């Protein structure tokens, strides 16, 4: 079941999700992935061996995260600890003697009279009662929170195996790329892989630009800045990687008329011209 | 969270007597087990704190004015200054929320003098009473001064433009812009922010300067506040009441017992007392487990709110308040968040 | 260390920060106030005819001493039966009041007055009450003394109404659990022959009062028998009932308040600590209780009213590091200067990792070196942690370190300043989800 | 009788309590009680009252008062 | 106890053994119910969330 996953095929990206089955390779779908959280396309086509090879190091030391300073296996050793808890709980409550001569009904029917053996057996009997109802109570709430994380390890393979997560969070720390889902004892184990910049850059960017002319036509960027670079040329960025690139269409939507939009005279970016 | 709560099981069955303590040893490795979950369950805790601290921790920031940021009024939400209530990282709002609740201070420093010098004040007293019943309130991981910095860290918070991914660039853009944005995205033009810019800022300052008036038992939140409290004290009066339930011997101290009986009727009348008060230890570890759990799940939740509700405008309806969210500012409260969720309520 | 051994119980623990269980609390000090009480008077019991067990005799001592072993060897006791208290426990104890029935009784007849017994003695004579600590006793008196023999031993068989016009209907009254039978004033010295029902029967004012004497004229036995129903009270009054003793000097506790002393204050016994404080309460009364009846409260003959706190034991707390085998020790919320005085405390304290004042209490062990860590493993509270020394084994005392966010500063220029990535990595979030 | 005034209520025997609130079983009048009513004359000493669990008196109520006996003057406590 | 009728136990028995045995049905009593409330608040936790 979890080893299918990894080669699922559902939609493409930009679409529905369900509906169709789009036969894209691996490497497109992480290069989509990529474009979609602000990373145009000619960096991942400078970048195409980088990326694959950075990849390549960060999958190939997910195993050095298997020990208890990792938070997740502690988790997953929690678990089995639990389990065997239960257990010897269960087994260590027949030694308590509850207040008899001993815990074993063959002493008490060794040592004892009639009465005195009914009474005796009768204390270790109430116990028993008891330490077992408690021993059901805590494994109906055991199982119903088991349950209810079941429902909730469902919901985290649909938002981050099978999809792109826009939420921040729910599928680790960072920008969600892709994720990957194995079985681990009692559960599921999730590798969340994320876009981690490093090595910022300070540029100047601007709300919008907007020409000159009865009602002007104003522009903003989509999804990236109008950042000038490093009588002043205006140049679109991805936001999730510096490259300035010649504003057109495909990158600007037009917008309506704002007091901090810059006023372009010169150098008039191709989407501002009549 | 909740109160992290130990307890000296040998202390607390036997209180010092020694036929009990020898009497106490037919019922396996009782004392331990009870010692052991609630170290488990403290360690989980702390555990959930350090994590949900680090999930809301922010990474850039922007200088905010003091009064105004445009013409929104702020103050409320920010560190006041030379006042410093001797928190100096507890904002006003935050001030007054924790004014507004009535919690016995526990004497995480001194207590234990500080108990053994008044005498009578507050007769009944649960912080006192630890040290005769034989139970300890852990004091938390954190020291309020920390988490203050932290959610007094997120109003400067920068993140990243509204029309981009959000965790890939920080825009320095300041609180009115990012304000007039998160109004343009829910459907408001331009031309009517440009035209109500004033009124706009002066119906938020409106709104801000209201929610004091939401300290109230009528309010929910604020009634679950003083739940979370109540029930905090709760745990802590059934453990130290259970100590004079007599489980159907002569008398519930055994000093008593050992007064007035033989050696094996005073033995058979300890034993009473022994059984009693493992199987209430017993109940008590099991529902500090579980209000455990609960507490994790919960900090959880509060992480998903603030990333989805303070450093971001929810798209959803009902998550981050009612109506259509904007903006949503978290502080401290006692044993949890509490959030200040603003939105448009159209008339 | 030894007590986080022996407290959870193995060799092998892991690092953290534990509590452990203290040590014992001294009982040495007594603060006792007793008064010059007279002596409890045993003399209507030491001489003269002792009555018939219908017609039994209540002795009730209140605030006096009792020389019991004076009484204990005057008489010679057969059986005795007790229940909530044992004889011994009577010898030495404190009461607030004392109860004796004590009569003439016949060995042979012990068990008609058994609890659950279905004679004519529970149905007539004597029903012995259990609502208070209670004790039976069957002994005989030696000869020699001042105590004098009945005729023989009687009692009541049959007390009964007959009641309808005719007076055809019998019907029986018995006695309530301490109480006299209405019977007993037909014959209150005794029955004078086996048998003797009254010839008139007297006429009461709601029927015919039936009485039957087969309570026989049963022979004196050679020695003479007696039947006593001790009953103890407690907490009832201000005084007490209490053994002969010489107890030397301790009625002081001017010098001594704040110390854990057992008292015996005009009987009520027990351990705490005496403060100084505000009279309340009902000084007459001379205790002053809470909801659950534990003292809390004292009029002295001094003339101070001191509360009484239960004297407690100071929490502690072992900080281990398994590594270097360290560990260190947290009293806490206890200031250094009360563990300075103080005792109960393990044998290596009879003690530079001296008394250090944190914000969760004295701690002994730990080095203040005003260093700060960012992920640490031994967290102690308050943002204070316990750091393993790399290099001294001794733990260090590092605080948790609040580091701030960086600054960027918006433009005063048209647009806007953002810092948009020049690399970048792929971060790896690993998640276990229970099912 | 009114339980609000605490009218005739035995104090326990032995102890105190201060400022604090708590049930206690014992014997009790009645709240809403009005009893009998005997002045201090004619006719009471042939009457007997059962005992049955004891009673309680209030004495003086209608001291520094005006009245006069029933078979003018200012009203005086008389002990029954 | 020998019953859990309290009638019976008022039947058959004498003060002390009365007394004995009506506190054996008490307490099991009150452990049951405490049991019984511990679980009606685990449902309605449960039930609100
Ligand atoms: C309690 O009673 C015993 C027995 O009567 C007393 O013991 C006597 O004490 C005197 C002291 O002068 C001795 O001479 C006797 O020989 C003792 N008799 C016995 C049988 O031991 C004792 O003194 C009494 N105590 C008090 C203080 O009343
Ligand atoms: C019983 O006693 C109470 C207390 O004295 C009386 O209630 C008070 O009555 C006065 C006059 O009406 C008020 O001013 C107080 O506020 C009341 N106190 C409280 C707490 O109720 C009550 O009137 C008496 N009841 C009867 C039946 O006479
Ligand atoms: C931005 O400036 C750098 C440095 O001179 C230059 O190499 C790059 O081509 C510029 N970007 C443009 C012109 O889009
Ligand atoms: C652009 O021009 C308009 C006048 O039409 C002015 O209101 C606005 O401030 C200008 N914007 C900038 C940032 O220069
Ligand atoms: C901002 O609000 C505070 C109280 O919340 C008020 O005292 C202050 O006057 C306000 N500032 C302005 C400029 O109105
Ligand atoms: C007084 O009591 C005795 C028995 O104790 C009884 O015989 C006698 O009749 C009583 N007195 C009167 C006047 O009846
Ligand atoms: C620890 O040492 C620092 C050094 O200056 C001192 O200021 C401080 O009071 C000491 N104690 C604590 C608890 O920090
Ligand atoms: C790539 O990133 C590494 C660290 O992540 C950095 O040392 C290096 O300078 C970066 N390369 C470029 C071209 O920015
Ligand atoms: C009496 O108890 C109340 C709480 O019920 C408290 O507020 C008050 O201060 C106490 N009075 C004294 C004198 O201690």
């Amino acid at each position: 079941y979890t080893s299918s996953l990894l080669g699922s095929i559902a939609g493409a990206g930009w679409t529905a999700g369900l509906s169709s089955f789009a036969a894209i390779p691996f490497a497109q779908s992480i290069f989509y992935r990529m474009n979609g959280i602000g990373i145009t396309q000619q960096v991942l086509s400078e970048n195409q061996k980088l990326i694959a090879n950075k990849f390549n190091q960060a999958l190939g030391a997910m195993q050095t995260g298997f020990t208890t300073t990792n938070l997740a296996f502690s988790k997953v050793q929690d678990a089995v600890n639990a389990n065997a808890q239960a257990l010897s709980k269960l087994a260590s409550e027949l030694s308590n003697t509850f207040g008899a001569i001993s815990s074993s009904i063959s002493d008490i029917l060794k040592r004892l009279d009639a009465v005195e053996q009914e009474a005796q057996i009768d204390r270790l009997i109430n116990g028993r009662l008891t330490s077992l109802n408690a021993f059901v109570a805590q494994q109906l709430v055991r199982s119903e929170t088991a349950a209810r994380s079941a429902q909730l390890a469902s919901d985290k393979v649909n938002e981050c195996v099978k999809s792109q997560s826009k939420r921040n969070g729910f599928c680790g720390s960072g920008t969600h790329i892709v994720s990957f889902v194995i079985n681990a004892p009692n559960g599921f184990y999730f590798f969340h892989v994320g876009y981690v910049p490093t090595n910022h850059v300070n540029v100047t960017a601007a709300y919008g630009l907007c020409n000159t002319d009865t009602p002007p036509r104003c522009i903003a960027p989509i999804d990236g800045y109008f950042v000038l670079n490093n009588v002043d040329q205006w140049y679109y960025t991805g936001s999730s990687f510096f490259n300035p690139e010649p504003i057109t269409m495909a990158n600007a939507r037009y917008v309506s008329q704002d007091v901090k939009f810059e006023n372009l005279t010169n150098q008039l970016p191709p989407p501002l011209l009549n | 969270t909740i109160q992290k709560v130990t307890v000296d099981c040998k202390q607390y069955v036997c209180n010092g007597f020694q036929k009990c303590e020898q009497l106490l040893r037919e019922y396996g490795q009782f004392c331990a087990k009870i010692n052991q979950a609630l170290h488990g369950a403290n360690l989980m805790q702390d555990e959930s704190v350090a994590n949900l601290f680090s999930d809301i921790k922010t990474h850039k920031s922007q200088p905010l004015n003091a009064g105004l940021n445009g013409d929104f009024n702020l103050t409320l939400l920010q560190v006041p200054q030379v006042s410093t209530s001797q928190y100096s990282h507890r904002s006003a709002i935050e001030d007054l929320l924790f004014n507004k609740v009535t919690i016995a201070d526990p004497g995480y420093m001194q207590g234990y003098d500080d108990c053994m010098k008044q005498g009578p004040p507050s007769a009944r007293d649960l912080i006192c009473a630890q040290y005769v019943a034989g139970y300890k309130v852990l004091p938390p991981l954190y020291d309020p001064n920390m988490e203050g910095a932290y959610t007094s860290s997120l109003l400067g918070s920068i993140a990243g433009a509204g029309w981009t991914a959000g965790l890939s660039s920080f825009a320095a853009i300041p609180f009115a812009q990012s304000i007039f944005y998160r109004m343009n995205g829910i459907g408001i033009t331009q031309q009517v922010l440009s035209e109500n810019q004033k009124l706009i800022a002066n119906k938020f300052n409106q709104a801000l300067g209201a929610m004091q008036t939401g300290f109230t038992t009528t309010n929910l939140a604020f009634s679950k506040v003083q739940d979370a409290v109540n029930a905090n004290a709760q745990a802590l009066s059934k453990l130290a009441s259970e100590l004079s339930n007599t489980f159907g011997a002569i008398s519930s101290s055994i000093s008593d017992i050992l007064k007035r009986l033989d050696a094996v009727e005073q033995e058979a009348q300890i034993d009473r007392l022994i059984n009693g008060r493992l199987t209430s230890l017993n109940a008590f570890v099991a529902q500090q487990l579980v209000r455990s759990e609960t507490a994790a799940r919960s900090a959880q939740l509060a992480s998903d709110k603030v990333n989805e509700c303070v450093k971001s405008q929810s798209k959803r309806n009902g998550f981050c308040g009612s109506g259509t969210h904007i903006v949503s500012f978290v502080i401290n409260a006692p044993n949890g968040f509490y959030f200040f969720h603003v939105g448009y309520v159209p008339t | 260390l030894s007590q986080l051994y022996c407290s959870y119980e193995s060799f092998d623990v892991g690092s953290g920060v534990y509590s452990v269980s203290s040590f014992e609390v001294h009982s040495r000090g007594q603060f006792i106030e007793q008064p010059n009480s007279v002596e409890c008077d045993f003399t209507k019991l030491l001489s003269g005819t002792p009555p018939q067990v219908y017609n039994f005799n209540r002795l009730v001592f209140t605030n006096c001493n009792y020389n019991l072993t004076k009484l204990l060897s005057l008489f010679m006791v057969n059986e005795f039966s007790c229940d909530g208290i044992s004889p011994d426990a009577i010898a030495r104890g404190c009461y607030s009041s004392l109860t004796v029935d004590y009569f003439a009784y016949p060995l042979s007849m012990k068990s008609y007055m058994q609890p659950g017994s279905a004679g004519v003695i529970s149905q007539y004579n004597y029903k012995q009450s259990f609502a208070n600590p209670t004790c039976r006793i069957f002994a005989t008196a030696p000869a020699n003394l001042t105590i004098t023999k009945p005729s023989s031993y009687s009692f009541i068989s049959k007390c009964s109404r007959l009641t309808g016009d005719n007076s055809h209907i019998e019907t029986p009254i018995v006695i309530n659990p301490g109480e006299y039978s209405i019977c007993k004033n037909f014959a209150p010295n005794g029955f004078s022959q086996d048998g003797d029902y009254f010839t008139r029967q007297l006429s009461q004012l709601e029927g015919g009062g039936i009485l039957v004497g087969v309570g026989s004229v049963t022979p004196m036995t050679d020695t003479l028998q007696m039947g006593f129903i001790i009953s103890v009270q407690y907490g009832t009054d201000t005084n007490s009932v209490c053994p002969m003793m010489d107890l030397g000097n301790s009625t002081t506790i001017t010098d001594k308040l704040g110390v854990c002393v057992e008292y015996n204050l005009y009987g009520v016994s027990g351990r705490g600590v005496f403060i100084n404080c505000t009279a309340v309460g009902v000084k007459q009364q001379r205790f002053v209780y809470d909801g659950f009846d534990n003292l809390i409260g004292y009029y002295s003959d001094d003339g101070n009213y001191y509360c009484v706190r239960p004297c407690v034991s100071v929490p502690l707390s072992v900080v281990y590091d398994k590594t270097t085998n360290s560990h260190a020790t947290i009293f806490g919320s206890v200031a250094c200067e009360h563990i300075t005085t103080m005792l109960h405390q393990f044998s290596r304290t009879t003690q530079n990792s001296g008394p250090l004042q944190t914000a969760v209490g004295c701690v002994i062990g730990l080095v203040n070196s005003s260093m700060v860590v960012d992920n640490c493993q031994l967290p102690l509270g308050q943002s204070l942690c316990a750091v393993p020394s790399t290099t001294s084994s001794q733990l260090q005392l590092a605080t948790i370190n609040y580091t701030q966010p960086q600054l960027l500063s918006p433009l005063n220029s048209s647009g806007f300043v953002v810092q948009v990535p020049t690399n970048f990595s792929f971060g790896i979030t690993q998640e276990y989800i229970q099912t | 009788i009114n339980a609000s005034k605490a009218d005739g209520i035995i104090y326990p025997t032995g102890k105190s309590y201060s400022n604090i609130s708590l049930t206690l079983q014992g014997l009790f009048p009645k709240h809403g009680d009005l009893g009998e009513q005997y002045i201090y004359v004619s006719d009471y000493a042939t009457k007997v009252v059962p005992f049955n669990n004891g009673f309680v008196v209030r004495i003086g109520a209608a001291a520094n008062a005006t009245g006069s006996v029933i078979i003018q003057k200012t009203i005086k406590k008389i002990y029954p």
